[PDB]
């Protein structure tokens, strides 16, 4: 979904601002030195919330 | 484990790793130049991923006499530096290899230069007061331990002769582990540095590393860091209040700058990066005194073009608590200390750490200079005739005043073939009263040209 | 009553702690709080830190009570946006700031 | 007589200002054009 | 609905809060502020800039 | 199939490459499995290339001289030698072009090694203090701010001002210790000259054929008429064979033409490769550029054998603007600097040199110590003479108390103009220093003071020239021959009559 | 081309008038546009000192010919720092000026003796 | 400057290279082309003749612009 955020393996969480045809782009927020190629993503179907 | 080289242009160079097996970021990498009158080996950096399993890294060396098919080692860890309580009293490069004794080292102490800044809780202000020989710099701006100091100024406007002569008094004055580190220097200005060092017999507690002009941009940009972890470890371990000493730190931007055109990303105002603040502020952040350790910097910071407008030191303009600048037009005036006392700002003074009558003395002065600026406009064609008397006061009180801050420092023994001199601030702040009196009206302006105290202007200007 | 909420964007954490010093000082710490975004961050932070602080006192401000909110910077924020921005390879505009 | 020079030595001094002034309006109209067609051109490119 | 301009030459001349009454201006107006202030304070603004 | 793979990689009867583009010399050749970075490759039509990309597929190519000669479908043969130009110790008395090639025609030329035109440089240990003067014909600038060996000094100023003529000077001045067959005295003279007429270099080559100086000198040439590699590579072979002379124990001069020209053509060849640009058009590599120009001249330690280069960059400005960006980064990484000016040019005096502008970061020990004693506190005189000049309408305020230093100023401004094609030697210029400031001329009207020393200045050398060799050998100035020089004066000038027939008593 | 043919085969000395030069290096950084390369310092063609230098370098003499030439050049502006008129005056010798307040005076030539100068 | 702007509408709308003031190149082409037609004739043919007065406006006083130029 739009602007959703999206769960990652070491413990950051990323948002999903425009979906393309075949990719999708995210931003990281927190540490981001630990982040590779190979990794799972997994969707909380939820937006940004405080 | 072995990669192989695909593409090569500047110095970024491509690689690719079978699939199973792919470094991480920040991993040294090995590679070999079998060229007979170059042979040299070459230590790679990870930057970044392309899919694939490509990796984009950066040569630490000239990438001259490379070849396709190159087979590439990897470590598995960061670079590392040596640390440990002998390590001062010898010059370092770069990779932290010795260059007055070959081969020294390789048994102390290694640790990486990819850290992070101290928690939020151990963070503590500070407000100790530290004063100088120097007059100008006291009375109106002064100096606050365990914080930061910068110098700003154009081209070829004597940063180096105060750094020197700063560094003097504070050696002179005070102990302690010191650590000298530089960006962008000429190596004419290290062999005199080294020298002087040598004769002062102060070089045995010094840390001495520094890069030069004639290197890729990855060393511009990774002996501050070395500097900075090698400053650290001296600061938790031992325990002791360490004197820091970086130059010419704008080089270090324009190092990146370079390597983002070659990187490929998207340029940004003025041809810039487009992130320059986070790293700007990473490497800032690693500087912080905590309750337990005092740690005193000083910053001298280049301004290209003479144009304040860019981003390079208006970015670094934000971190800082004392600052000081220089001019052009006052050092085409004549006097050597060529500080602008109007732009000139500082965060310690106020009345509550300082005494009333100092604040009153430097907002008199303030304002006499500020109101001078303002008729400079209308002076500039007529002159004095079309103003009244009421305002010939302040000119003459002005004109005085200001040529009274020049300063006869010892680090122009060289160049001037005086001795220097000392002024406690009482002093100081006795005779600008006495002289915002408007006592000493009487005497010529050129007796105060390059003076030291009040009883040597008195002496020269009944010599005269 | 008013509560008030202070943001601090791309400062030194030695100033924040300064100005929680002044406010400890002062007395006013039993009705207010600090939102933190230290320049050592990534631009994630800085740049969703006054939404968050806009829905907290959104919050009270639903309830009834009256609310204060101060932005320390701004200019801050259309930096760390415009970084963004064009590190997603969107097309730039004028002084190469997002249109 | 005194008078005389007084507007004299004014209006030498008066020109160099004119001078001065024309030569800083002439780089700052370089550099504001070299920016904006630098500008359009990376603009453009990107695409 | 207000914006407060404030120049280093106001803050070296000596008025310390350094706010230039010339420009600074207010859209809410004299409605914010209490009757007994509005009665005894008013068009000074207009007095300074003259 | 990941074994195929890495055979087919492994498996690589001489290598050929095919033209795929041209077009504002710039050219793309794929085919060779066998790359090298920085390799001279060459074209079948005689000319030459030099690789400064490289890609999977294919690799990019700049082109050098003559660029038309490229067609599609070529056959291009690489060279496995990197770039490099021959060098050897009879190149001197020649002209060459970048590549090494002789343009002059007088014949062929033969060399021994071929030294790459990029290397190392030397560190902070192999270093060493200046402490050797380089003389110059000039008086001014040894007056003023000297000059040692192994430092580098800059000479900034605007079109139509004569540079070249103070580097000629130079060059000629060095024949008198080129005559001595001492190796330590020994000192040998390069001259690059870039995007310049040809009428030009004939004339300057033809004053120094009257010279006779071409025993020791050797001449770079890259004529504007020639294509934008020879104008980027030229200083880097002048720059080469310096070292070579380097790293064997013998003292070199080296002048650049211009440096402005060289930025230009970079400038361009970067924005022809479609590189995004910076300010002004320039991108971020002109400071690493000249950066690695200009550090390769430095003083050898003692060990090594000491050599040393002294480099001459000149840079020209439009309407006198220091604030630019080439002149602010080359002022910025060399250290001192002489500026040249229209102003005095225009009023009457040939030598402009400025006295509030020029500093130099040199030592004093440039300077022999005789030259130091001699002349003191010139640049404050001048600089308030400079200062008080600006009040010469009002008289009311003098009154007898600055005009002997107005007349001071005036006797020392009329002293230090010189003529063309004169360099001088250290005798006679610190004999007219000391002449100078002790204030023997005071009497001599200053329509022509200038003939009155050079007549005493021949006079003594018709006369004993025991002061001369005495003041040589200690390299100081002894009492004796300062009275013995005052006497002389004195007699002279009792004898000696003015313009108008006026004796000086 | 045409003067050059005369000069070396008929031996006569040759003069040749061109009327602009601006419109040169308009016509230059026109053609340099449409090819689609990259405009560079203040809209101008990357290379404009390749070939301002490659056509005036076929002017010196040479062989006992001479070969010489006038030109009138168009300062944009009022500005004398700009490229194109920097560029022209590299290979400039003598200048001259004409006005309408000698002409006024009445003479024949026009030329004002405070303005013009030479390099020889 | 109606024709001038509505032709570099055209022209950046059917993606053709820029330059100086987002201004196709061939530009000044444009104006030689349409203001020569005018000319006086020769008896021979007749002797025709036409006049014109294009109009042109410049803003704050600035005659260095492009087309002005
Ligand atoms: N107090 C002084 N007395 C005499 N000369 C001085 C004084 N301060 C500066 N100078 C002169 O000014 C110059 C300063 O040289 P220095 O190497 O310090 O330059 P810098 O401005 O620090 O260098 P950079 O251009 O690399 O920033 C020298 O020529 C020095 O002699
Ligand atoms: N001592 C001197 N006496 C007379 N004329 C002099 C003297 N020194 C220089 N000149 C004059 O200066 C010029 C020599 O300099 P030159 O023509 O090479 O120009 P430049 O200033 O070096 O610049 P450029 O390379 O742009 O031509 C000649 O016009 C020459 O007459
Ligand atoms: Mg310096
Ligand atoms: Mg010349």
């Amino acid at each position: 979904m739009t602007q959703e955020l999206l769960e990652f393996p070491g413990g950051v969480l990323g948002v999903a601002l425009n979906l393309d045809e075949h990719s999708v782009g995210a931003v990281i927020l927190g540490e981001f030195e630990k982040i590779e190629e190979g990794q799972q993503v997994k969707r909380t179907g939820e937006v940004l919330s405080v | 484990t072995a990669g192989r080289v695909v593409r090569i242009t500047g110095p970024v160079v491509d690689v690719e790793f079978p699939r199973g097996s792919v470094p991480e970021l920040f991993n040294a990498l090995h590679a070999e130049i079998t060229f007979g009158a170059l042979a040299k080996t070459l230590t790679l950096e990870v930057a970044q991923h392309l899919g694939d399993s490509l990796v984009r890294c950066i040569s630490m060396q000239p990438t001259d006499g490379l070849v396709r098919g190159v087979e590439v080692t990897d470590t598995g860890a960061s670079i590392s530096v040596p640390v440990g309580d002998g390590v001062k009293g010898h010059v370092f490069n770069a990779l932290g290899d010795c260059l007055d004794d070959p081969g020294y080292g390789k048994d102390f102490e290694h640790w990486s230069i990819h850290r992070k800044p101290p928690a939020f809780s151990d963070l503590e202000p500070r407000t100790e007061m530290l004063e100088t020989g120097l007059k100008v710099v006291d009375l109106l701006t002064p100096y606050v331990r365990g914080g930061k100091i910068a110098l700003f100024g154009g081209a070829g406007v004597g940063k180096t002769v105060l750094i020197q002569e700063m560094i003097n008094r504070i050696a002179r004055n005070f102990g302690g582990t010191s650590v000298f580190a530089g960006v962008g220097e000429r190596t004419r200005e290290g062999n005199d540095l080294w020298v002087e060092l040598a004769d002062a017999n102060v070089l045995k507690d010094t840390a001495l590393v520094f890069g030069q002009m004639d290197e890729p941009p990855g060393t511009r940009m990774r002996v501050a860091l070395s500097a900075l972890t090698m400053a650290e470890f001296f600061r938790d371990e031992q325990g002791q209040d360490v004197l820091l000493f970086i130059d010419n730190i704008f080089r270090f931007t324009q190092a990146g700058s370079e390597v983002s055109t070659l990187l490929g990303r998207m340029p940004s105002a003025v041809g810039y990066q487009p992130t320059l603040a986070d790293e700007m502020g990473e490497l800032q952040e690693r500087i912080t005194s905590t309750r337990g350790r005092s740690i005193t910097s000083m910053q001298a910071v280049y301004v290209p073009a003479d144009d304040y407008t860019d981003p390079a030191p208006a970015t670094t303009f934000a971190h800082l608590d004392a600052t000081t600048e220089l001019s052009r037009a006052v050092f085409s005036k004549g006097i050597f200390p060529a500080v602008d006392p109007l732009a000139s700002s500082s965060t310690i003074l106020d009345p509550a750490i300082v005494g009333d009558e100092h604040y009153r003395v430097a907002q008199e002065v303030i304002r006499i200079l500020q109101r001078y600026k303002d008729l400079q406009d209308i002076i500039a064609i007529l002159g004095i005739d079309e103003l009244s008397e009421e305002d010939k006061q302040l000119v003459n009180r002005a004109r005085r005043i200001e040529r009274f801050l020049s300063q006869n420092m010892m680090a122009a023994e060289q160049f001037t073939g005086q001795p220097g001199s000392t002024v406690p601030l009482k002093e100081t702040i006795e005779a600008f009263d006495k002289l915002t009196k408007g006592e000493f009206d009487h005497l010529p302006e050129q007796a105060f040209f390059l003076i030291g105290g009040l009883d040597d202007l008195a002496k020269k200007a009944e010599s005269l | 009553q008013v509560r008030c909420v202070y943001v601090a964007i791309g400062q030194k954490g030695t100033t924040i702690a300064s100005v929680k010093r002044a406010l400890e000082e002062g007395g006013a710490m039993e009705y207010t709080t600090i939102v933190a975004a230290p320049a050592s961050d990534a631009a994630g932070f800085k740049w969703l830190a006054p939404y968050t602080g806009s829905a907290i006192g959104q919050h009270w401000m639903y309830n009834g009570k009256h609310v204060l909110i101060v932005f320390d910077d701004l200019s801050k924020q259309a930096d760390a946006y415009r970084a963004i921005s064009l590190l997603l390879r969107r097309p730039p505009g004028r002084e190469a700031f997002p249109g | 007589a005194s008078r005389r020079r007084a507007m004299k030595s004014a209006t030498d001094n008066a020109d160099d200002l004119i001078k001065a002034l024309t030569l800083a309006a002439n780089r700052e109209r370089q550099a504001q054009i070299t920016q904006e067609i630098s500008e359009i051109v990376g603009g453009a490119n990107a695409l | 609905d207000g914006q407060c301009f404030l120049e280093s030459d106001l803050f070296n001349q000596g008025v310390r809060p350094a706010i230039n009454v010339g420009v600074s201006v207010s859209r809410v107006g004299g409605a914010a502020q209490i009757k007994a202030m509005k009665e005894v304070a008013g068009s000074l603004r207009l007095d300074l800039s003259q | 199939i990941e074994g195929a793979i890495e055979d087919y990689v492994s498996s690589f009867r001489e290598e050929i490459g095919t033209v795929i583009d041209a077009g504002d010399g710039i050219a793309h050749v794929e085919g060779l499995p066998s790359v090298m970075t920085q390799e001279l490759l060459e074209f079948p039509g005689g000319v030459l290339g030099v690789a400064l990309n490289l890609d999977e597929h294919s690799v990019g190519a700049v082109i050098l001289g003559e660029f038309e000669k490229i067609e599609e479908g070529q056959q291009v043969k690489r060279t496995g030698e990197v770039l490099s130009v021959p060098v050897g110790d009879a190149f001197l008395g020649r002209v060459v072009n970048p590549l090494g090639q002789p343009i002059d025609g007088q014949g062929d030329i033969a060399a021994e090694t071929r030294r790459a035109l990029e290397l190392q440089a030397p560190s902070v240990v192999q270093r060493q203090s200046v402490s050797e003067p380089l003389q110059t014909g000039i008086k001014a600038i040894d007056a003023m701010t000297p000059i040692g060996r192994g430092q580098r000094q800059l000479i900034i100023g605007d079109r139509k001002t004569g540079k070249t003529a103070v580097c000629v000077d130079t060059i000629l001045n060095q024949r008198e210790a080129w005559l001595t067959g001492d190796p330590k005295q020994q000192v040998r003279c390069v001259y690059v000259a870039i995007g310049q007429k040809g009428t030009t270099i004939a004339s300057v080559k033809r004053a120094l054929e009257e010279g006779g100086a071409m025993e020791y000198t050797t001449i770079v040439a890259a004529p504007a008429s020639d294509a934008a590699g020879f104008k980027w590579l030229a200083p880097y072979t002048g720059s080469a064979i310096g070292q070579h002379w380097m790293y064997n124990g013998k003292h070199v001069l080296i002048v650049f033409d211009d440096l402005s020209k060289q930025a230009d053509a970079y400038r361009a060849i970067s924005l022809l490769l479609r590189r995004p640009p910076g300010r002004e058009a320039f991108p971020g590599d002109v400071f690493y550029l000249h950066s690695r120009l200009l550090e390769r001249c430095a003083k050898l330690s003692d060990e090594l054998g000491g050599g040393s280069m002294t480099g001459l960059p000149i840079i020209e400005t439009k309407a006198n603007d220091i604030s630019a960006f080439i002149p602010t980064n080359v002022i910025s990484i060399t250290d001192g600097q002489c500026f040249l000016e229209s102003d005095l040019f225009n009023q009457g005096v040939r030598p402009a040199i400025n006295v509030g502008v020029s500093v130099s970061r040199v030592g004093g020990a440039a300077q022999i110590k005789a030259m130091k004693e001699v002349a003191g506190s010139l640049r404050l005189d001048l600089s308030q003479y400079r200062e008080l000049e600006a009040f010469a309408a009002f008289a009311s305020d003098l009154d007898a108390a600055s005009k002997a230093q107005l007349d001071r100023g005036a006797r020392l401004v009329e002293l230090l103009k010189q003529p063309q094609y004169s360099p001088l030697a250290v005798e006679e210029q610190v004999v007219a220093i000391f002449l100078g400031t002790q204030g023997h001329l005071d009497s001599v009207p200053v329509e022509d003071v200038q003939r009155f020393e050079s007549e005493l200045l021949e006079h003594v050398k018709a006369s004993h020239s025991d002061i001369f060799d005495g003041i040589r050998e200690t390299k100081k100035l002894s009492e004796e021959a300062e009275e013995k020089l005052v006497s002389v004066i004195n007699e002279f000038k009792k004898g000696f009559q003015a313009s108008d027939g006026s004796s000086v008593v």
